[PDB]
């Protein structure tokens, strides 16, 4: 069958401000199959709360989701995206820059 | 509004 | 001042763990207004949008008794499709369909599409004239005498052009407040030193809607897409949408570079240069 990477975007819905509450996306698209496991981690541990899309797709047929969770940025709170797919050999870990 | 009818492929 | 309605459906077989999951979706531009999931607990098509609440009673039950329709029509299909194809019940396949119309600035038809793709490939699809189909491989050329035996795209022809039309023409209307805007980007420029001698540029996009956009770098009014790092656009979660792009470009010579913006809510394209 035919398989495609996911590609993998973590940034947040509005400019980071640390102190205001935001919101941190993770958009994972392109991928196929369908099955796909997404964490957002918070200085490396799995997030709590998690909502995501409906999954759909695009013209070429490859799916795309977004994960995202409410939070308020620190000067010293990392965060960032784990995706898995079947595609992946292992787990894609990818940090939030504020800047992207 | 969706499409009713249904067509098997 | 284009505009659209659009059906999305996913169907995944999951052999030795029940019915294939289902998931379907409902579209205007870039706005989901409804959806179903399979797995979910109400079973009922359910509201993604405010104007759409407005529907009744009827409308709900309609829309519940056809979505899952279409979900027991992918259902077999999946099995008739590893027949097709001589597959095993082993593993685990994808059966997707998409549909709609789009109907220019005066609301009036404009095309008609409704494509079906298995396992992430195309499999058929309704040609723009809305009378014939093209299949890509042998396996799918069953499907496609047998829609034609049946006037399968006489009835989606009818519906395209007709009920697609009229109800996306209504849903305009009820979400006249959020669904008819044009929200032209925010954009801004950012300069990042990589070193003593090159610079990185960055041009960004955030707020807009609809998605559709197009953001590109140019030097001394030269396209320089390949040296431009361009991100996919992303939803920002609130109904708007962002992206951006990128070129490292030796130091000093930044007045030589502009980013254009185009947008269908800009009323005129944007050529920005870092200052």
């Amino acid at each position: 069958m035919i398989q495609r990477t996911p590609k993998i975007q973590v940034y947040s819905r509005h400019p980071a401000e640390n102190g205001k509450s935001n919101f941190l996306n993770c958009y994972v698209s392109g991928f196929h199959p369908s099955d796909i496991e997404v964490d957002l981690l918070k200085n490396g541990e799995r997030i709590e709360k998690v909502e995501h899309s409906d999954l759909s797709f695009s013209k070429d047929w490859s799916f795309y989701l977004l994960y995202y969770t409410e939070f308020t940025p620190t000067e010293k709170d990392e965060y960032a995206c784990r995706v898995n797919h079947v595609t992946l050999s292992q787990p894609k870990i990818v940090k939030w820059d504020r800047d992207m | 509004f969706l499409w009713g009818p249904r067509a098997l492929v | 001042g284009s505009h659209s309605m659009r059906y999305f459906f996913t169907s995944v077989s999951r052999p030795g763990r029940g019915e294939p999951r289902f998931i379907a979706v409902g579209y205007v531009d870039d706005t989901q207004f409804v959806r179903f999931d399979s797995d979910a607990a109400s079973q009922r098509m359910e509201p993604r949008a405010p104007w759409i609440e407005q529907e009744g009673p009827e409308y709900w039950d309609g829309e519940t008794r056809k979505v899952k329709a279409h979900s027991q029509t992918h259902r077999v299909d999946l099995g008739t499709l590893r027949g097709y194809y001589n597959q095993s019940e082993a593993g685990s396949h994808t059966v997707q369909r998409m549909y709609g119309c789009d109907v220019g600035s005066d609301w009036r038809f404009l095309r008609g599409y409704h494509q079906y793709a298995y396992d992430g490939k195309d499999y058929i699809a309704l040609k723009e004239d809305l009378r014939s189909w093209t299949a890509a491989d042998m396996a799918a050329q069953t499907t496609k005498h047998k829609w034609e035996a049946a006037h399968v795209a006489e009835q989606l022809r009818a519906y395209l052009e007709g009920t697609c039309v009229e109800w996306l023409r209504r849903y305009l209307e009820n979400g006249k407040e959020t669904l008819q805007r044009t929200d032209a980007p925010k954009t801004h420029m950012t300069h990042h030193a990589v070193s003593d001698h090159e610079a990185t540029l960055r041009c960004w996009a955030l707020s807009f809607y609809p998605a559709e956009i197009t953001l590109t770098w140019q030097r001394d009014g030269e396209d320089q897409t390949q040296d431009t790092e361009l991100v996919e656009t992303r939803p920002a979660g609130d109904g708007t949408f962002q992206k951006w792009a990128a070129v490292v470009v030796p130091s000093g010579q930044e007045q030589r570079y502009t980013c254009h913006v185009q947008h269908e809510g800009l009323p005129k394209p944007l050529t920005l240069r870092w200052e």
